[PDB]
């Protein structure tokens, strides 16, 4: 995304939520920002446009603002119905494009707060007899559900191979997800150690494992 | 008020070409506004595509002009979209819309239509390999089912007698163009036997295998 | 070039769609969707100004809204069509100024009374009695035919020329 927006924020309900938007001064330093509300399941839909204006049916309690390189979109009197995921998008002068952020999942609390159980695992004989390798590393039992995954060899962070999963409910509605570093065998049993790191609401939970 | 609908293949193979339609009803295409395709990767952000006006200009996203070619009929109502020289990555969800009024400026995305998917992959059907997670307070352990295609996968466990703790998790498509997925228990270490089952209808396959410490 | 914003409003099946379609793509629809309300654009030569004409061909529900307000508010001049056989959209007439001056806030809105479908042998509305409407709300009034193009071109052309006056 050539925009920069948080990966989640969350509230409680009743309570004020802003989540931000930045980029430069090719896009939202010189053009208006339009946000989108994406309700799970559906197609995005407009919330604000032109910076502060609301199309019909958004209540006043959404509002949205512009300063600098920077918006903004604050909720007010935080209700569920509101937990989805907001985009912000302008036109990019330097692009000649419409471009977007990230997309922020909105958490609207709805039981504790729960820290992810990490659960790291090394390949199995039988995929490396097959030369090949996968460190599986599974999340489970957090709440909000949003989670971002690093994974490292030794201390260097390594990005290709990589596949996360978006997180979804378990049965007991927490939220779990699930992470894959492929490797070959020759990286596998070289380095000392690979590492998954998962960060959930600021805390990093890390476990490593070794060709041992 | 206007309403967009998107279709076409939901499968491409590679060499072959994206190919989508948008039917537009509720409002003409020689309105004053602009028409636009944007995409989603399964649980991943909103990315512009391109955008086409009635009279035949285009703007088309920079990362992907090359392989672009968004086109409009009048004399259907629509507007199409073709991305060429497709891999894996461009598995997304594609939604047509309407925006850039003329007459009062609400943004690029006014109007959005449902959405359709389309997955990309060059892979001829195939069964999957399922390799073992062993387990080292609670302890974890699983089956990993592993390059297949396409989905879906049913994963029982003890032949339809292991329910608990049963967290099996949606499947990743990787860039070879073939899923894997895992399936996981939550068990106090107190700990005994577990096995799993793979069924997968698309090439006839089925599989059980037992996971060992 | 100048641009100016149009927007044509009047009852259901007076030919408002038809009236637009034609000015701006030069053919005669034969039924055309009540629900669609489109915005369109064309570019011409009005008495030797090169013109950029924004036209919003009104359509829907009676429903209002603070957006529709905007949409309407946005509108420069106003064509109220009503139909030559169709005395019902002739009374209307007065409820269309009343809503144009309430968004726009103003008694003095440039407009232009069009009596279409002038191609017809039977008429309820005497050109007379549109004529002394006109005149006492000081606006131009200008028979049209859809069908026929005829005075299709003059009666946008004139709330244009209304609009420049306004300045
Ligand atoms: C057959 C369906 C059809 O052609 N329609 C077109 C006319 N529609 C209308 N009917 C009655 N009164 C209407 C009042 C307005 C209006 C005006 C004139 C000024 C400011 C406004 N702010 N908000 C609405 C508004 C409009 Cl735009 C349409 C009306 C029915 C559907
Ligand atoms: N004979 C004749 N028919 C017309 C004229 N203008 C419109 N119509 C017809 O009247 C019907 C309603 O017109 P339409 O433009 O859809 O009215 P609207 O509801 O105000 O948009 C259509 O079937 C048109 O073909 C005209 O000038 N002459
Ligand atoms: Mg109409």
């Amino acid at each position: 995304s050539v925009l920069t927006q948080p990966p989640s924020a969350s509230g409680t309900p009743g309570q004020r939520v802003t989540i931000s938007c930045s980029g430069s001064s090719s896009n939202i330093g010189s053009n208006y920002v339009y946000w989108y509300q994406q309700l799970p399941g559906t197609a995005p839909k407009l919330l604000i446009y032109r910076n502060n204006q609301r199309p019909s049916g958004v209540p006043d309690r959404f509002s949205g603002s512009k300063s600098g390189t920077s918006a903004s979109l604050a909720i007010s009197g935080l209700r569920s119905e509101d937990e989805a995921d907001y985009y912000c998008a302008a036109w990019d002068e330097r692009l000649s494009g419409w471009v977007f952020g990230g997309g922020t999942k909105l958490t609207v609390l709805g039981q504790p707060k729960a820290a992810p159980s990490v659960t790291l695992f090394p390949p199995s004989s039988e995929e490396l007899q097959a030369n090949k390798a996968t460190l599986v590393c599974l999340i489970s039992d957090f709440y909000p559900g949003a989670v971002t995954v690093a994974w490292k060899a030794d201390s260097s962070p390594v990005k290709a191979g990589v596949e996360t999963t978006t997180p979804s409910k378990q049965s007991n509605n927490k939220y779990a997800a699930s992470s894959y570093l492929s490797l070959t065998p020759e990286q596998w049993k070289s380095h000392r150690s690979y590492s998954c790191q998962v960060t959930h609401e600021g805390s990093t939970v890390e476990k490593t494992v070794a060709p041992t | 008020e206007v309403q967009l609908q998107e279709s076409g293949p939901g499968l491409v193979k590679p060499p072959g070409t994206l190919s989508l339609t948008c039917a537009v009803s509720g409002g003409s295409i020689s309105s004053s506004n602009w028409w636009s395709w944007v995409r989603q990767p399964p649980g991943k952000g909103l990315e512009w595509i391109g955008e086409i006006y009635h009279s035949g200009s285009t703007n088309y996203n920079p990362s992907l002009k090359s392989r672009v070619t968004i086109s409009v009929d009048k004399s259907k109502n629509q507007f199409s979209l073709k991305l060429s020289s497709v891999t894996a990555a461009d598995t997304a969800v594609y939604y047509c819309a309407r925006g850039s009024s003329s007459w009062y400026d609400l943004g690029p995305f006014d109007y959005w239509g449902q959405g359709t998917l389309v997955t990309v992959s060059s892979a001829s059907t195939k069964g999957p390999s399922v390799f073992p997670l062993a387990p080292s307070g609670t302890a974890a352990l699983g089956c990993l089912v592993k390059d297949y295609f396409p989905e879906p996968v049913t994963v029982s466990w003890n032949s339809g007698a292991l329910t608990s703790g049963v967290h099996t998790f949606p499947a990743v498509l990787q860039s070879s163009g073939l899923y894997s997925l895992s399936s996981v228990v939550t068990v106090p270490s107190g700990t005994q036997t577990y096995i799993c089952n793979v069924n997968h209808k698309p090439s006839n396959t089925k599989v059980d295998k037992k996971v060992e410490p | 070039s100048t641009e100016y914003k149009l927007v044509v409003v009047g009852a259901c099946g007076v030919g408002k769609s038809a009236l637009t379609i034609q000015l701006i793509q030069n053919h005669f629809v034969d039924e055309y969707d009540p629900t669609i309300e489109d915005s369109y654009r064309k570019q011409v030569v009005i008495d030797g100004e090169t013109c950029l004409l924004d036209i919003l061909d009104t359509a829907g529900q009676e429903e209002y809204s603070a957006m529709r307000d905007q949409y309407m508010r946005t509108g420069e001049g106003f064509l109220c069509v009503f139909a030559i056989n169709n005395t019902k959209s002739f009374e209307d007439i007065h409820h269309y100024r009343e809503q144009i001056k309430r968004v726009k806030d103003s008694e003095d809105v440039p407009m232009v009374l069009v009596g279409n479908k002038c191609d017809l042998p039977s008429r309820t509305v005497d050109t007379k009695q549109a004529q002394d409407l006109a005149r006492s709300y000081g606006i131009p009034f200008i028979e049209t035919s859809a069908k026929t193009r005829q005075g299709v071109d003059d009666a946008f052309y004139t709330l244009v020329r209304e609009i420049r006056k306004h300045k």
